[PDB]
Formats: C-alpha cells, structure tokens, sequence
C-alpha cells in the first residue's frame, strides 16, 4: 500500500498504518 | 517534504518511516 | 465530528480535518 | 496524552488544536 502516490487522508492513513504505536508527524508544508 | 516525495511522486516505506516518531 | 470518542484512524482523521495545511503530530504513546 | 484525552474520554476542538503544527 506504500509504493504509490499518496495524498491527503490517503497519506495520513499510510503513516498511521506504517508507524503504529510510535505515531508520526504530518507536516504538509 | 513528504507531499513532494509521497504525493507528487511515488512514496516508499523508506521515506514514510522517516516521519514516524 | 470532534466532540466524541475518537480512536485510531478516527482520531488521525479528525486531526487531519481540523489541522488542515498546518499538519499535526500524532503521538499515541 | 491525546489517546487518554480524545479516545478513552470525549475529545474537544480545544484539545485537538493543541496537536496541530
């Protein structure tokens, strides 16, 4: 699911799934 | 940043993991 | 949509929608 | 943190905005 164009909620979802209990930061700008 | 690397071009696990805490 | 219990992808989605172009950090631990 | 405040109890806009950059 990660090796594609991922934008908006799709990108945030991928980060959620990959990062798990670590969490993540989403910094679009 | 992430948008340039993963939205406007093809994302990768390597790149995504750089944004995990 | 924000004034409820929000867990997992539901919480991440709420952050996405509220924070907009600012982005956010999701730190579950 | 956010899970305690927004998942195990009722979230709020005030609380959520504290996690925006």
């Amino acid at each position: 699911f990660v090796n594609q164009h991922l934008c908006g909620s799709h990108l945030v979802e991928a980060l959620y799934l990959v990062c798990g209990e670590r969490g993540f930061f989403y910094t679009p700008k | 940043g992430i948008v340039e690397q993963c939205c406007t071009s093809i994302c990768s696990l390597y790149q995504l993991e750089n944004y995990c805490n």
